[PDB]
């Protein structure tokens, strides 16, 4: 399972570079957080950094509200969601745990020269915790598949992919079931969530037929 | 392909073959090793997992992987 | 899942998925950016061929993998 | 995605090819040869074992995997 000390030897090798994992307005604060869960935990967030607070996560990830900056661990996605950043959110990477003062690092694109066109590189930043909702913490080493679906209606719906059919998955005993199934079987842990109007859902949907549970 | 145990409603332990989509009640020790053998041949997986009747995981192959008779 | 692509009659090149024991034409750019998106995601296998349409590996494929639309 | 022999009840061997949870008789060579190099290209199991046709393990074949022609 995943090395706490890998993702933090990539992010910090980031550093003064940029990423731009979705093609739109070049290196935003959500596309460092999306190309780093996506490499190694095959995650892939959905939505502004905004959504980080209330999107579903995948199998082992913990959100935890932060009070205090001690609450921080290193290689924590750190979700700022108050005051000015409820709008749109930031994130970025802690790449230390937070410290007794009230501040912490993290290494974030999109703070330093913001920028609304091409954002801007990746930096380490020493912050405080102004607007600061919180964490998700990733199931870091030491200490068949499902897929999301974001409706019309704006719900996010997990469903099971199994046998060559889909599972609408109702309940999150349903979504720990599956989880257990793919471990077992040696299943894909990917998540991704996609539109309810993207082309990749609608092959899936018209090749896997739906079954109920 | 994989075998699964399932515990029925009235407490028998059933052996089930699952293979090509679809699910195969083994109803005799030659049919399971049988299907050992093929596991073996065309690289399934060898976990064996025991299932009580009403687990969700247990519904969800049930309702994806038709029954199929030998 | 993989895509391969279908030297047709008429002389054009079509892309196809596979996915889910069926085959889906990908007529545009849209579709096939979706279906590599699929195949990064899910492990699916990148080799690329191409088939002639009077291939017997391509009539096989086609036989037992039925087309579904969009 | 493999290949599988089977000996029938009056003495013939016949190659059948599984591909997307179906099985195909394969009638001459250049068909075995196309599913060799189907199975080559996207990474199918490489094991050829004979079946005789009483087998329960190929009984377990042809009830999961329905026949298609070619
Ligand atoms: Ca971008």
């Amino acid at each position: 399972m995943v090395k706490l000390n890998d993702v933090l030897s990539y992010v910090n090798g980031l550093v003064g570079k940029g990423v731009d994992a979705d093609g739109w307005y070049g290196t935003q604060c959500m596309d460092l957080t999306v190309d780093v869960m996506q490499r190694f935990f095959g995650w892939r967030p959905y939505g502004n950094a905004i959504a980080l607070v209330d999107q579903p996560l995948p199998a082992g990830f913990q959100r935890i509200r932060t009070t205090s900056s001690t609450q921080i661990k290193a290689g924590d996605v750190m979700i700022w969601g108050l005051g000015y950043y409820a709008q749109y959110g930031h994130t970025g990477i802690a790449t230390e745990d937070g410290r007794a003062d009230g501040t912490f690092v993290s290494v974030d694109q999109n703070w330093i020269n913001p920028s609304l066109e091409v954002g801007s590189p990746a930096a380490a930043i020493h912050h405080n915790m102004d607007g600061v909702w919180g964490v998700i913490r990733p199931p870091y080493e030491a200490a068949m598949f499902i897929y999301y679906k974001r409706t019309k209606q704006g719900s996010t719906e997990q469903w099971f992919v199994i046998g060559g059919k889909r599972i609408y998955l109702p309940t999150m005993t349903y979504v720990n079931e599956a989880n257990d199934l793919i471990k077992r079987y040696g299943g894909n842990t990917n998540v991704t969530t996609y539109n309810h109007d993207n082309f990749g859902l609608k092959m899936m949907e018209a090749a896997l037929p739906q079954v109920k549970v | 392909m994989f075998i699964y145990y399932k515990r029925t409603k009235q407490g028998s332990t059933e052996q089930w073959f699952v293979i090509g989509g679809k699910r195969i009640y083994l109803p005799t020790m030659t049919y399971v090793n049988e299907a050992n053998d093929l596991i073996k041949r065309y690289g399934g997986n060898t976990n064996v997992t025991t299932y009580n009747h009403d687990n969700f995981g247990l519904k969800m192959m049930e309702a994806a992987l038709p029954q199929v008779k030998v």
